[PDB]
C-alpha cells in the first residue's frame, strides 16, 4: 500500500511570502504524484499532476517539483486566494492513496481569548439537569486549551467542545466548552470555574462563578 | 465546460443501504472513468474505486469491497455507487471525480460537489433552546456577553439569528456537535455595556425538521 | 440407411404450436426422399451450452440458429464452436495460473455473467504490470458476458481472475472442422468472422442464411432444400 | 444508337427539387458519351410493384434502390425480383387449392398487409396437421408483410388462406436472369441473399453499392461512371 | 532491424488505464519475436483527420479503428482513407471554381460541420440548372458531414458553395496503395465500399475485422497474432 | 414467478366496443403464446383465441371470429383484446393464460386475475332500501330475524352492514340479482329475541355510484 | 367440435374422503387433456396436463389418469383446501374446449331451513308497489325449493331468487325469494303464504302471514 | 388527410428572437420539403425559405439569409423556423406549407393554419373606455347612434359587447389601429330613436390581458 | 428576380357572372405557374398549377391558362363562395415570387354613408386630451374620403382612421375617423366639422357640431 507522507500537518503564512509543502512516498511514485487544493467547504481541484505539470486554468506561482521518493510543492507570493487544505495524491495505478493533508492558515499579530462563563439557565434546571458553557472568542495561534474544575476538582467526563475556523475579518478562532451534569449533581457543588491555557497568556486566563 | 453533479444529501438508519448518483455533462460519459472518494472530518481523502460507463470496467480498493458497489447508466449519463450495510463510521462526504484521459492516468481533473451521507439510528426531535445570561457578577465595563444554547436536536441543521438579522456582526456561532446522538450547539453575541440590558437581544432559533421556530430574550439577573 | 438430425430452438418449436409439426413435416420429408424413420427433431433450450458440448446424434446434423439481439451472444462466437470439434478440460482459477500454447488453445468460458481479468506473469510468477495480489491491478478482458472466447499472448502464464459464481471458464483446444454438421442461420445480414485470427476469414458451405419470416416456412424451405443442404455438407 | 433508362423513387426526385434537373443531367451525359436523346429517367412511384412488373423500355436499365427500413421490405426479395425474370398467373385461395412444381415455382403475393396460412394436402384433398374446414389450424407463414416470396414443400397441395382483402397472392415461375437491368443499392451494408436455396448466395456484377449522403450525389456517381456501369451489363 | 508502429484511438488507451500497458505489451512482443525497441505505440486523437495525413512512421503500421456510429463517420470513407495514397491541395472556393480530372480526382472536406452545394458550368461560366448568383438554386451534395469524399461529372467546372466556417475542402488525387499499412478494424460486421466506382468492390489482405470485446483483448491479440497480420502486409 | 395482470373491470352500453389488456412479467413476453377465455356464469369456459406476441401469429375460435380481435405490444408486454358491437350477453369474466412452450402445447399455466365485463344500456340509480321487521304475529321463542331490501339500483356494488360493523357474526347478505336491469338485493340477521326490540339494529347500505349513504333502524310493528 | 364430458355435474364428499371426477371426449383425445382447478371467486390453476402428468407445486394426491375417450382424476386424501370447481380440456390443437366442471362440496350432517316470512314495508307502499320477502337460512342438502301462494293459488311470474354458496362456518346454504306486484295487486288479495319444500322436512315447511 | 399545424401566436420584444413551430400530419414527414411564406397586411406573400426535413436540405430567398434559420425533427414531425433580432416590421403572419413531390415542383398543397408574431417593446395597459353620447343637437327622425371608444391598450384584443349579446345586429365595430404603441377601437350602435334615451343600452368592453371588465351606459345630454 | 405582375388589383363582380384575372411575370416562366385562393382571415389554398392544371378537390369552373409571360385565371359561374383574394405565384425555382393579389368584391346596388360626429366625453376631458369620433357606416363604392376641419381650418396630424370588410348581410362597408388632440387645443376651437367625399352624394357629405 503506497503511504503518502504530507508534512507540515499545519502550515501558516501571510500574503506575499513563499511556503512549501511536501509529501514522500513510502515506495517509488516516478513521477506520478499530483496535488489537489481544497478550499473551505468545497471540493478538491486538480492543482498539479506528473510531478511538475500544472493543469490550465491554475497561476503559476504555483510549482511542482520532485521524484522517486520526495516530491514538494511551493506556492510562492501566495496571495489571499491560497489559503485552504492541500492534499498529495500518487497516480502511478490502484490503489489510489492520497497524503494527509497541509493546513495553510493566515499569519497575524496574537491575540488574547476574551472567555466569558455562563452558569445554566432557570429553564433548563427546570427540566432536570445542569449545563455551563464558557466562550473562549477571538484568539490567534489556533491552539487552545481549556480545564474545567468543579469545585477545584479538575472535571472532563461531561464536557464536550466546538470550534470555529479562521475568521475572514480578522483571522482569530473561537471555542465554546460546554460542561453537562446532573440538577443534582450540579446542586451539591459551589463553584464553577472555566481555565484556559494559551500562548499570549502566561499563565491560565480563568473566569469562575459560585452559586 | 465539464461537470459532475452528485445527487442531494440523505441520512440512512445503520444497516440499510444508500444510492448515491453522479450525473455528467460536458463530455462523452462513456469515454472517461469515473472515481470515487470518501472523506471524513479526521481521516483526509480516502480512494474508493473506479468504474468505466460503458465498457463497464470496474476496479476497488481492497479495504472497500464489500462495501461498495459501482453501476453506471448510459442512456442517463449517471454513475451509481452504493454503500451495503451502513456503519455510524460511513457517514462521510462523497465524491466523483473524472478520471483524465489515456494521457495521464488517475489524475482527477473534474469534482462532483460532494454528497454527504448521515448514518444514524436517530429520531427527529426538538431542539430545548436556553438563554445564557451574564452571572449577576459586578458590571463589566466595556464590553458584556450573551449566549444562545439549543441543546439536543434533531437532525441538522438548524437556523440561529440574533434579532432577525438585526444584531449580526460581533456575533459567534458555533459547529453543531453530536453528543449522544442528538446535535448541541451554541452562539455567542458582545454588544457595549451599553445597549444590554436596555435593549432586547433575542435569540431567533429555527428547527426546518420538526418545524420548531421559537424566540428568546435573554432576561439579566 | 442415412439419417438427418434437425436441431432448433424451443421459440422455434412454440411459434409452431401443433401437437404434429415433427410428423407432418416427416411425411413431407418423404417428397424429397428420406424414409419414414429417417428424420430425428432434437430441440436445443440454451444455445450457448448446446454450441460447446453438442451431442451431434445423426449421420447428418442441419442446426438452425436464429440470430437474437436480445441475448447479446456473438452469432461468430456460436458459430466457432459448433461448426469446429473442441476438446476442453477444466480449469481452476484458485490454485493455478495458465498459458495457451497455440493458435488453437483458447478459453472458452460461459455464464450468467462473465467478467474475466487476466494478469501476464514472467518467468517468475511476477506480475508484468500487475500484482498477482490485487485484483485491482489486473487487466478486464471481458466484462459480464454470457459466452467468451478470451485470447492471450501465447506462451505466457496468468494469474486469472473470473468471477466464478455466475461463470465458469474452461481451457480449449480446437483440433479441426466438424462435417456431420451446418449452421443455417436465421435473420441479421451479418457475416461470420469464426478466425480467431484478424487476419483470415474462412466461408465455408456448411454454413448456410436463410431469411426469417416465420418458423414454419423457415422448416417448409429446410424440407423443400434437404438435398441441396446435405450436399453441401457431403461435398 | 443505344439507350439508357435510370428508374428512381419519387423521394429521389423530390429531395432534388428541380425542374430541370432530367435536363441538366443529360447534358451531363453527353460528357460521358451519350447523345442528346440517348437517356430516359422513369419514376416509379411503389418499388414493391415496380419490382414485379417493371416495364423495362431500354437497352439498358439501371434501377436505383435505397434501403428504407421504414418500409419493412426485404431488399434481397426486391433484387431477386428485379434481377430476375418471372412469369405470374393469377391464383384463387377460395375455389382451388395448389403446389409448387420445381426449384423455380414460388408464390409471389403483396399488399397492404400480407397474411398467409397454409395446409398442406396428402393425396385425398385432406388435411396433413389439418382441417380443411377450420383455418384455425393452417400453419402461417407470413404475418402482414407488404411483399412475400411463400416457398412450400414442392409437389403437394395446398389449401391457402390468404387475407385477400388487402392482399393479393400470385403464382409466378422463375425463368432466368435478366441482363438489361442493374441494381444500384443506396444505403445499408446489407449483403443480399437472391436465391431461394439456403445453401448458394449469388453475387453478379448487376448488382452494384452506392453509399448515401444526398440523391444528387447519387446521380452525378451514376453519371460519372455511367459506362462502368453499363460495362458491367454488357460483360 | 525492422519497426512496427500501432495506431490507436485515446480511448482505446483511456480504457487500459495503466501508466505501463505500452512497457507490458512490449514485453509480450518479444514472445512474438519483435527485440526491446522494436515496436512504437501511436495515438491519434481524431481519426478523421489522422486519416487523411497519417504520418506513417515505422516500416510496418497496423492501425486500429473502432466502428462508431456516435461519430456519423462512414467506415468506407476512412478506410479509403488510410489504405491509399492521397495528395491535396488547398481550394479557394471564393475566387475559383473547380473540375475533377479523372477517376482518381476527388474532393475531400472534413470539419464541424460540411455542408456542400455545387452548380456546374458549361463553357462560358454559366451555370447549368443554376445561376451563379443565388446559392439557393445549387445542388445540394452534403448536408453537414464530418468526413465527405465529394464526387462530381468529371471535366466539368463547378461554382462550389462550402460553409467554409466550419468546413475545410481540398482537391485531392489518389495515386494508389499504401503496402506499409494495415487496417483492423474492431465491431460492426459492415463490409467496406472503398471504391468510389459502384461497379467495383475491393477486399485486400491488409484489410482485417476483429471482434471487441474489450480493449486489452484487442491488443492481447493483435500481439499474439503479429506475425501473421505482419504477413499479410509484406504479402 | 410468472404473472399476467390484466386490466380493470368496465360496463359498455350495448353496441360499444371494449378493450381488455394482459401485461406480462417474468418471462420473455415475445417467446409465448397468449390465450384468451370467456367465463359466463352458467357456461363454465369458452375458448376464445390465441396470440403470439412478436410473431403475430393469431387463432380464433371460429365461434368469436367477428366479435373478438387480438393485438400485441412488445414495448408494452401487454396483450388486447377487443369485443366488437357487444350484447347484454357479452356480459361475463375473460381472462388471459399463457401457453406453455413446444414441451406441451395449448397448456395454459399461468392465468390472469380476470377482467370482468357488463353490457347494459341502464343508467346509474338510487337503491331505495326498505327496513323488514317481522310480522305483528306471536313472540317467536328463542331467535327472531330481521331483513334488508336494498331495491333497484345502477349499478354495482353496495356495501350493506347492521350495525356499522357492530352486528356481524350471524348475518347472512345475499348476491345482487339483476332485475329488469336493476340490481336488487336483501340481507337477513338473527339475534335473540333478547336484544330487539329492546336495542337499535340498523342497516347500513351504501352505494359508491351514486354516492348514496343511508341508514334504517328495523322498527317492530 | 370435440366434446367434452364432464361427470357428475357437482360431487360431495368430507375431508379424508377419495373422490374420481371423469373427463370423456367426443372424439379421441390421444393423451392430451388437463385438469384445472378454480376456487370461489379465482382464477384457474393448471393441476395435471398430458392426461397424467402434474405441475411442480401441485400436490401428489391429485393423481391424473387414462387415454382416448376415457379420462379421470382422482383427488386422494381431500383436504379442506381441495374444495371448488374442477374442469378438463384437451389440449390436442384448436379450437380447445373445456368440460362442464365438477363442484366439490364439503360434505356434513343435514339441516332444516329456518324459513322467515316478511310482509311490504310502509316504505315501500307509499312508493307504489309491495314486496314480499322470504328467508330459507342454514340448511344442508344444497336443493331447495319454493312455491309462492297468494291466496291459495301459486304465483311464479313475479318472483325472484338469490342464492348463498356453502359457508365457511358450517358448510350450510341459503336463500332468498322476492315476490313483486302492484300495490293494488296486493291490496285485493289476503293471505301470502311462503312454502318451501326440502330433503329435511317430510312435508313442505311453510311460513305465512295476513293483512 | 394531409395537415400541417403551426404554433400559437407570440409577441416578442424588439431585439428578441422567436420559434415558430409546424407539426406535419397524414403524410411520410421525411420525404416532403417544408416551405414558409411571409405575409404583412399590405405586401401580399413573401417567400421565405424551405427545407426537406430528415435530408437536410435548405434554401434561403435572398432576403432572409440573415433573418430566418429553419430546423427540422423528425422524431417529432415538426419544422422550426426562427426569426433573429426582431423588428417592427417583422410582426406578421407566418405560414408553413408542403411542398408537393417530384411530379410539380414548388406548388405548395397543404397550408398551415398561420403563426402571428407581433413585435412591440410596449407593455401591458387598461383601456380607458369613453362613452359616446349624440351631440345635443335636435333630436333626429327615425334612427338614433351611440358610440363607445375603447382607448390606448396593450395588448390585444378585446371584448365589446352592447347590453351583453342583447343588442347584437344593427352594430358595427371596428379592427383595432395602433396608433403610437397602443392599440384603440371603437363600435358604433344604430337602434330607433324609440328605444333610446327609455333604454339602457350599455358598452361592455373587457381586456382579458390587464384583466379590466368594465361596463359604461351611454348616458344622452 | 421574376416580378409577378397581378391585375386587377381589385375586382367587382355579382353571382353568376364571368370575370379574368391576369397574371403577367417580368421574365419566362415556362408554365410554371399556380393561382391561389385566399379567403377572409384563412389560409391560401392551392386552386391551379402548372398553369392550367386543376388539383382535385377544386370546382371546374376556375380555368387557368397561358403560358411564357402571359397568364389568366378565369372563374367563371361566380357563386357566393368565391369571393376573396387571389394570387398568383411561379414555381420555376427559387426564390419564389407571389402577385400582389386581387381582391373579388360583391357587387351591389349604390349606397350613401351616414355619418354620426361625436363630441369627446366628459371622463375623457377629465383626463387631459379631447377626441372626436365619426363613423360613416353603410355605403357600398369601398372607396371614401375624410377631411377634419377644425373650426373652416383643414387638419390631418392627429387623425387615425379604420376601416371595415364587406358585410356579410348587405356587402356595405363602414369607416370610423378619429380626430384626437390636447384639451386645451379642444377648447381654444368651436366648430368641429367632420366632412366626407363620397360616389353616391354629389358633394361632401358633411355633420358637425360647435361646443
Ligand atoms: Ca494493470
Ligand atoms: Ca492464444
Ligand atoms: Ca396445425
Ligand atoms: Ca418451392
Ligand atoms: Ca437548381
Ligand atoms: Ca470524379
Amino acid at each position: 500500500d503506497i503511504q503518502m507522507t504530507q508534512s507540515p500537518a499545519s502550515l501558516s503564512a501571510s500574503v506575499g511570502e513563499t511556503v512549501t509543502i511536501t509529501c514522500r512516498p513510502s515506495e517509488n511514485i516516478y513521477s506520478y504524484l499530483a496535488w489537489y487544493q481544497q478550499k473551505q467547504g468545497k471540493s478538491p481541484q486538480l492543482l498539479v499532476y506528473k510531478a511538475k505539470t500544472l493543469p490550465e486554468g491554475v497561476p503559476s506561482r504555483f510549482s511542482g517539483s520532485g521524484s522517486g521518493t520526495h516530491f514538494s510543492l511551493k506556492i510562492s507570493s501566495v496571495q489571499p486566494e491560497d489559503f485552504g487544505t492541500y492534499y498529495c495524491q500518487h497516480h502511478n495505478g490502484p490503489p489510489l492513496t492520497f497524503g494527509a493533508g497541509t493546513k495553510l492558515e493566515l499569519k497575524r499579530a496574537d491575540a488574547a481569548p476574551t472567555v466569558s462563563i455562563f452558569p445554566p439557565s432557570s429553564k433548563q434546571l427546570t427540566s432536570g439537569g445542569a449545563s455551563v458553557v464558557c466562550f473562549l472568542n477571538n484568539f490567534y495561534p489556533k491552539d487552545i486549551n481549556v480545564k474545567w474544575k468543579i469545585d477545584g476538582s479538575e472535571r472532563q467526563n461531561g464536557v464536550l467542545n466546538s470550534w470555529t475556523d479562521q475568521d475572514s475579518k480578522d483571522s482569530t478562532y473561537s471555542m465554546s466548552s460546554t460542561l453537562t451534569l446532573t440538577k443534582d449533581e450540579y446542586e451539591r457543588h459551589n463553584s464553577y470555574t472555566c481555565e484556559a491555557t494559551h500562548k499570549t497568556s502566561t499563565s491560565p486566563i480563568v473566569k469562575s462563578f459560585n452559586r | 465546460q465539464v461537470q459532475l453533479q452528485q445527487s442531494g444529501a440523505e441520512l440512512m438508519k445503520p444497516g440499510a443501504l444508500v444510492k448515491i448518483s453522479c450525473k455528467a455533462t460536458g463530455y462523452t460519459f462513456s469515454s472517461y472513468w469515473i472515481e470515487w472518494v470518501k472523506q471524513r472530518p479526521g481521516h483526509g481523502l480516502e480512494w474508493i474505486g473506479e468504474i468505466l460507463p460503458g465498457s463497464g470496467s470496474i476496479n476497488y480498493n481492497e479495504k472497500f469491497k464489500g462495501k461498495a458497489t459501482f453501476t453506471a447508466d448510459t442512456s442517463s449519463n449517471t454513475a451509481y455507487m452504493q454503500l451495503n450495510s451502513l456503519t455510524s463510521e460511513d457517514s462521510a462526504v462523497y465524491y466523483c471525480a473524472r478520471n483524465h484521459g489515456s494521457p495521464d492516468f488517475h489524475v482527477m481533473d473534474y469534482w462532483g460537489q460532494g454528497t454527504s451521507i448521515t448514518v444514524s439510528s436517530a429520531k427527529t426531535t426538538a431542539p430545548p433552546v436556553y438563554p445564557l445570561a451574564p452571572g449577576s457578577a459586578a458590571q463589566t465595563n466595556s464590553m458584556v456577553t450573551l449566549g444562545c444554547l439549543v441543546k439536543g436536536y434533531f437532525p441538522e441543521p438548524v437556523t440561529v439569528t440574533w434579532n432577525s438579522g438585526s444584531l449580526s456582526s460581533g456575533v459567534h456561532t458555533f459547529p453543531a456537535v453530536l453528543q449522544s446522538d442528538l446535535y448541541t450547539l451554541s452562539s455567542s453575541v458582545t454588544v457595549p455595556s451599553s445597549p444590554r440590558p436596555s435593549e432586547t437581544v433575542t435569540c431567533n432559533v429555527a428547527h426546518p425538521a420538526s418545524s420548531t421556530k421559537v424566540d428568546k430574550k435573554i432576561v439579566p439577573r | 440407411t442415412s439419417t438427418l438430425c434437425l436441431y432448433y430452438p424451443t421459440e422455434a418449436a412454440t411459434e409452431i404450436n401443433d401437437n404434429s409439426w415433427k410428423d407432418t413435416l416427416s411425411q413431407l420429408f418423404l417428397t424429397k426422399g428420406w424414409p419414414t424413420g429417417s428424420v430425428y427433431f432434437k430441440e436445443y433450450t440454451d444455445i450457448a451450452s448446446f454450441s460447446v458440448d453438442p451431442q451431434l446424434y445423426c449421420d447428418y446434423n442441419v442446426v438452425l440458429m436464429k440470430y437474437d439481439a436480445t441475448l447479446q451472444l456473438d452469432m461468430s462466437e456460436l458459430a466457432d464452436l459448433i461448426l469446429n470439434e473442441w476438446l476442453c478440460n477444466p480449469m481452476d482459477i484458485t490454485l493455478y495460473y495458465y498459458q495457451q500454447t497455440d493458435e488453437a488453445n483458447k478459453w472458452i468460458s460461459m455464464g450468467s455473467s462473465c467478467t474475466i481479468k487476466v494478469c501476464p506473469l514472467n518467468t517468475q510468477t511476477l506480475g508484468i504490470g500487475c500484482l498477482t495480489t490485487d485484483t485491482a491491478t489486473f487487466e478486464e478482458v471481458a466484462t459480464a458476458e454470457k459466452l467468451v472466447i478470451t485470447d492471450v499472448v501465447d506462451g505466457v502464464n496468468h494469474k486469472l481472475d473470473v468471477t466464478t459464481a455466475t461463470c465458469t471458464i474452461r481451457n480449449c483446444k480446437k483440433l479441426g472442422p466438424r462435417e456431420n454438421v451446418a449452421v443455417i442461420q436465421v435473420g441479421g445480414s451479418d457475416v461470420l468472422d469464426i478466425t480467431a485470427d484478424p487476419t483470415t476469414a474462412p466461408q465455408t458451405e456448411r454454413m448456410m442464411r436463410i431469411n426469417w419470416k416465420k418458423w414454419w416456412q423457415v422448416f417448409y424451405t429446410v424440407v423443400d432444400y434437404v438435398n441441396q443442404i446435405i450436399q453441401a455438407m457431403s461435398k
